[PDB]
């Protein structure tokens, strides 16, 4: 059955991402006004949603259980590298499939495939995006499956540099064995249908996604008129 | 490794 120790650890997780994820969006009044007149008009925009947004995903990283008894370097490794990726997957809860767009409570920050491309991507890039979005939507996922899943992305044993790996593979086991065990005693048929095994696979999707904006972000951020758009965050964090 | 404002953030 779902442990004292398991019930635990949702409850907390719960509790950590509604503290660093407000549905009303009321801070995006901050961020630099987004233009959709103009080549890269929406990046100062979306570079600051992207920046408030690692912000936020650090603040649910530090709230989940072992994440702390992990080194400095390892939490650093493990926030680099998947960063993008849980910002990807928080971002399935604005995204909606009436209109395939990410939906932050008003026209002026509701955000669709050519926004996103005023941003300096393209389609190879925005397209598989959009098809993640739209097969993470199609799980129709418990808010407790949700934030287990951002959860296991950070606490990944496999991402380059990470010295200790066993712990962080100690780490993820709790939280996924957390989910096997919540899946099946909590989401009824036929939802519940390999339903652990597609949302590991969506980790996998994450990982080509991973890559390809690295990639993008490599080139956009080379030219120096375009990381002068950036925030100090985002360059340290994605690179520079 | 030269990570101040992540490393700021973790703490
Ligand atoms: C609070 C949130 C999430 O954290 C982020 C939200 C949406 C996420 C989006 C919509 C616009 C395009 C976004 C920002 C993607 C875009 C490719 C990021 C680009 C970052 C850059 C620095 C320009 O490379 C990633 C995730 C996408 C809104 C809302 O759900
Ligand atoms: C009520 C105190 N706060 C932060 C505002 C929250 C926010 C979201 C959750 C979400 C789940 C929970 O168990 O507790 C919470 C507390």
């Amino acid at each position: 059955k779902l442990s004292e120790e398991q019930q635990h650890i949702i409850a907390i997780l719960l509790d950590a991402h509604h503290k660093t994820y407000d549905p009303t969006y009321a801070d995006f009044r901050d961020f630099r006004p987004p233009v959709r007149m103009s080549p890269l008009s929406m990046l100062p925009h979306l570079a600051d949603l992207v920046s408030y947004s690692i912000q936020k995903v650090i603040g649910f990283a530090k709230m989940i259980p072992g994440f702390r008894d992990l080194t400095s370097d390892d939490q650093i490794v493990l926030l680099k590298s998947s960063a993008i990726e849980v910002i990807m997957l928080r971002s399935n809860q604005s995204f909606t499939m009436d209109d395939m767009s990410w939906d932050c409570g008003s026209q002026d920050y509701k955000y669709d495939v050519t926004d996103v491309s005023k941003a300096g991507h393209t389609l190879e890039l925005i397209e598989p995006l959009i098809k993640f979005q739209v097969g993470l939507k199609k799980l129709n996922l418990h808010e407790e499956e949700h934030v287990l899943l951002m959860a296991i992305c950070i606490v990944s044993p496999d991402r380059p540099g990470v010295q200790d790996a066993k712990l962080v593979e100690a780490i993820q086991d709790r939280l996924s064995n957390t989910l096997q065990t919540y899946i099946r005693c909590r989401h009824p048929p036929p939802g519940s249908h390999q339903l652990y095994a597609k949302m590991i696979q969506k980790l996998a999707d994450l990982r080509s996604l991973n890559e390809e904006h690295s990639k993008q972000y490599r080139s956009l951020s080379f030219q120096p008129e375009n990381s002068m758009k950036l925030t100090p965050l985002v360059l340290e964090v994605f690179g520079n | 490794k030269n990570h101040p404002m992540l490393m700021n953030l973790l703490k």
